[PDB]
């Protein structure tokens, strides 16, 4: 098998991202892994004549896995390799009643990587206390985590999958970087049986796959609705008017002036202003407008997806995925159900993963996150709960939402 | 040179090699240059090729070590600009608190290191230089390099990997001895009976010499304690080489920079050093040598540092069998101090955290930030994270992090009862207060007029308006809340159309670089119950316009 040649975007230079420091445990795990991989031909030590680097990490699902962070190489090459070798994203996958996610990254490691390109997969096992130079490798085979890998392999993957796709014309199969998403409208039992059939079929053709079934029938944009009380106060009216005014940014037909006239004289917060018929008119019309979806909300495929997350206490989190402000493409809520077995960063990591999975199933792209967390904290601990082969882009917000329960 | 395998070096893509002018120099300089040049050609460091090479780099001749011995050196700027990049020569240095006591330590400085490593052949043509005789009216002689030239872009990294490869065989035959590398030095540690350690040092020396690398054959190592990168490394302790703090009347920008630098450098092993008021001065303007008068606070800080500093303090080395503790104390004005130790009599090291960003800061959020900075530092230095000793109650912390808008991780930590304890000094109500007066506050200013007003109207019919000079919309927005607090009982509901004020106050800050906000803090601490609610503008806001 000869190598698919990989010409980067013209003028692009290779990744030069510094390596993060790791604990001793994870450095030893990386040393083990890489010594095995060098033994198997998959990587090779490199000289100082190679100036590139790309971070590595050790994650876990009981022994250590190595995770390369190829985000820079991805932008630097595959923005030409979503073009030259793109994988079309099936708009039908999102509609299937069940979708299972199979890891098939182990395939790539059989395929040699183009000679002239290997230099850019360089990584460094770091060393504690700067005591020794750091161990320097580059890949001789298609690396997991690189977007070029499944692009190069998709011919092989299409062939391997053809018999199953003939036998099963309704099952949807989409390959994003290291996983197949397999969607069916079967009973969970029949669906799991057919997933196992695909597993054994992949194995009959020599694809190992290890060994948790998501359902995209959720509501697209969860509609937020004002509280329903059997008694209203001045401050209840004030929160209600405030929450209705902020929605005016999204549904512009928010008709609230009967409520502003309902709290007209300077009253104590605890006083209960009665429900005017004008007031109940405004309130019912506004609930009605809240039931309907937004207008003009579409998915611009030229642009990037943007996700925002808000912590809600008691282990609850809310998120919105949008491309322009207030034109939400999807909204949801995550809740980790484990008392003292989960903490904030565990929850945020699991939520970021769930949002990225949803985003893939729905659009084939991943979103850039606006994470509510101190940059250095996340940089230190995000690996401790990360169970995914890919890594979304992200950034860190420092202004808090003064709008918390405006989302839930 | 050496039988070492060269590393292939190519020029930057689509670049040619240097073709730079060689203006003639002093005849004396040319003479000394030819002397040393032909002497190092005899040693194979350089060769002489005249005819076909179109490249050229300039040479200079000076006398910095006047041993009746001049020195040639080459301005490799235009060549360096055209050679490829390399693997970044190791950025950073090992900190002494992460070193482990080895029963014996030797330091070996490698002599004329770069000139003993060969240069990739097909690249040598790009190091060519020339020597003229008489104003170029008679031709000159042209040389090129066979080894890593002094101060060329690839020299240090290529040297480092050559050295690593030469070490590998000895390291394989000697697992019990440990060799760390730095620019020209080897640091060899062992826990062997001293005679064995000396025999091993001579074995390593002969190894290196057989690879072409000379090493001090004397009672080589400048003995312990070692003066290393601004450090004193003692057999069982480390500290910083002494720091002289000058006494001067006037102070320049450069001198305050040097002082703040020496102080922060000292702060890694001397506990209690502060630099808040010293660096406040430089943070003023971007002036480069402006004569900045010293202030009163800066001078007390300098006195206190001077009193910490005239007495010696040391650190211990790391023992991986004994666990790792970090303890944190507060100082004041967002300054925090900490110690990393394994036993409470001697520290591995010390350090300070300064709340730099955020004019509306919080004690608990800052403490978190300090735990973070320490955690990163320990992952770097020791490869694990400390167990923390923290002056905060568990109920305090669990209350804070559960209500805070960000997600925050809190490693294994134990409360310490040392003051000044870290607490939260007030908490707004979650819901309005029955039987408590409601204050519709608002305030206003004019951008160009710079005059403003601030006031309130209450459900009891109480109204106040107060005028203010040189204020902003935001400052009067906070002043209106301050009025409501001043004029209210121990339970007060407050209503503002200023999302900025709600943002400030809801951040539960403990101190500010703003007198007004500190007065609001003292009021909120004084008040028993305060619910603060927000509404938008367009109430009482129109009466204070
Ligand atoms: N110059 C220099 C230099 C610079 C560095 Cl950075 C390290 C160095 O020595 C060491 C080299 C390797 C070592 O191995 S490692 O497991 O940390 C441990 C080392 O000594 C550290 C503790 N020390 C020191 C002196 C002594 O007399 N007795 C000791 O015990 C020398």
């Amino acid at each position: 098998i000869e190598t698919v040649p990989v010409k980067l975007k013209p003028g692009m230079d290779g990744p030069k991202v510094k390596q993060w420091p790791l604990t001793e445990e994870k450095i030893k795990a990386l040393v083990e892994i890489c010594t095995e991989m060098e033994k198997e031909g998959k990587i090779s030590k490199i000289g100082p004549e190679n100036p590139y680097n790309t971070p590595v990490f050790a994650i876990k699902s009981t022994k250590w896995r190595k995770l390369v962070d190829f985000r820079e190489l991805n932008k630097r090459t595959q923005d030409f390799w979503e073009v030259q070798l793109g994988i079309p994203h099936p708009a039908g996958l999102k509609k299937k009643k069940s979708v299972t996610v199979l890891d098939v990254g182990d395939a790539y490691f059989s395929v040699p990587l183009d000679e002239d390109f290997r230099k850019y997969t360089a990584f460094t096992i770091p060393s504690i206390n700067n005591e020794t130079p750091g161990i320097r490798y580059q890949y001789n085979v298609l690396p997991q985590g690189w977007k070029g890998s499944p692009a190069i392999f998709q011919s092989s993957m299409t062939k391997i999958l053809e018999p199953f796709k003939k036998q099963n014309p309704d099952i949807v199969i989409y390959q994003y970087m290291d996983d197949l998403y397999v969607g069916s409208d079967l009973e969970i039992g029949q669906h799991r049986t057919k997933i196992e059939e695909l597993r054994q079929h992949l194995l009959r053709w020599g694809l190992t796959t290890p060994d948790y079934e998501l359902h995209p029938d959720k509501w697209t944009v969860q509609p937020i609705v004002l509280p329903e009380k059997d008694s209203w106060t001045v401050n209840d009216i004030q929160k209600l008017v405030g929450k209705l005014n902020w929605a005016s940014q999204i549904y512009p037909g928010i008709k609230v002036r009967q409520l502003s006239k309902l709290l007209r004289g300077t009253k104590a917060l605890t006083e209960v202003i009665p429900l005017t018929e004008e007031a109940e008119l405004e309130l019912a019309e506004n609930r009605e407008i809240l039931k309907e979806p937004v207008h003009g909300v579409y998915y611009d495929p030229s642009k990037d997806l943007i996700a925002e997350i808000q912590k809600q206490g008691q282990g609850q989190w809310t998120y919105q995925i949008y491309q322009e402000p207030f034109k939400n493409l999807k909204t949801g809520k995550y809740a980790r159900m484990r008392g003292a077995h989960t903490n904030d960063v565990k929850q945020l990591t699991e939520a970021v993963q769930k949002i990225t999975t949803e985003s893939i199933v729905i659009w084939g792209k991943t979103p850039k996150f606006k994470l509510p967390i101190q940059k250095e904290t996340w940089e230190t601990w995000w690996t401790e709960y990360w169970q995914a082969t890919w890594i979304p882009e992200w950034e860190f917000v420092n202004t808090p939402p003064l709008v918390k329960l405006w989302y839930q | 040179i050496s039988p070492i395998e060269t590393v292939p070096v190519k020029l930057k893509p689509g670049m040619d090699g240097p073709k730079v002018k060689q203006w003639p120099l002093t005849e004396e300089k040319i003479k000394a240059l030819v002397e040393i040049c032909t002497e190092m050609e005899k040693e194979g460091k350089i060769s002489k090729i005249g005819p076909e090479n179109p490249y050229n780099t300039p040479v200079f001749a000076i006398k910095k070590k006047d041993s009746t011995k001049w020195r040639k050196l080459v301005d490799f700027r235009e060549l360096n600009k055209r050679t490829q990049d390399f693997w970044e020569v190791q950025l950073g240095i090992p900190h002494p608190a992460g070193l482990k006591k080895k029963k014996s330590v030797t330091v070996l400085d490698v002599g004329d290191a770069y000139f003993s490593v060969p240069l990739d052949e097909d690249f040598r043509k790009y190091t060519a230089f020339t020597i003229p005789s008489i104003n170029n009216e008679t031709p000159g002689i042209r040389y090129q390099y066979n080894v890593l030239p002094q101060g060329w872009k690839g020299s240090p990294a290529i040297f480092q990997s050559s050295m690593t490869k030469i070490l590998e065989p000895f390291a394989a035959q000697n697992p019990d001895i440990v060799i760390y590398q730095y620019m020209d030095d080897l640091y060899v540690g062992s826990d062997l009976e001293i005679g064995q350690h000396r025999t091993k040092i001579e074995e390593l020396r002969q190894h290196l010499l057989r690879w072409g690398l000379t090493t001090p054959d004397k009672k080589h190592q400048k003995e312990p304690p070692f003066l290393w990168m601004g450090y004193e490394l003692h057999p069982d302790k480390w500290t910083v080489q002494p720091i002289v703090l000058p006494e001067k009347d006037s102070w320049t920008v450069n001198d305050i920079q040097k002082l703040v630098g020496k102080l922060n450098w000292a702060s890694q092993i001397y506990p209690g050093i502060k630099v808040r008021q010293l660096s406040k001065l430089l943070r003023g303007t971007k002036a480069l040598t402006e004569v900045i008068p010293l202030t009163e606070e800066a001078e007390l800080e300098l006195a206190e540092n001077r009193e910490i500093l005239k007495e010696p303090v040391h650190g211990v080395y790391y023992d991986p069998s004994k666990d790792l503790i970090a303890e944190i104390q507060k100082q004041g004005q967002g300054q925090w101090t900490y110690q990393i130790y394994q036993e409470p009599f001697k520290n591995l090291k010390t350090g300070k955290y300064a709340r730099m960003r955020g004019a509306h800061t919080n004690d608990v959020k800052q403490l978190t930030e300090a735990v973070q900075k320490i955690t990163t530092e320990s992952i770097v230095i020791w490869g694990k994270t400390p167990k923390f000793k923290l002056p905060i109650q568990k109920e305090t912390w669990e209350t804070w992090w559960t209500e805070y808008w960000q997600a925050t991780w809190i490693p294994e930590w134990e409360f310490v009862n040392t003051p000044p304890l870290v607490k939260l000094w007030y908490q707004l109500e979650k819901e309005p207060i029955v039987g408590a007066e409601t204050f519709y506050v608002d305030g206003a200013a004019n951008r160009e007029t710079k005059l403003g007003k601030a006031g309130y109207v209450t459900n009891k019919g109480r109204q106040k308006v107060v005028p203010l000079t040189n204020t902003t919309n935001q400052k009067t927005e906070l002043q209106a809340i301050y009025l409501a607090l001043q004029d209210s009982g121990l339970e007060v509901n407050i209503v503002t159309d200023s999302q900025y004020a709600l943002g400030i106050i809801q951040a539960q800050p403990d101190k500010s670089e703003s007198e007004l906000v500190n007065q609001i803090i003292e009021q909120l601490i004084k008040k028993e119950k305060v619910y603060l609610a927000w509404v938008p503008a367009h109430n009482e806001q129109v009466d204070k316009l």
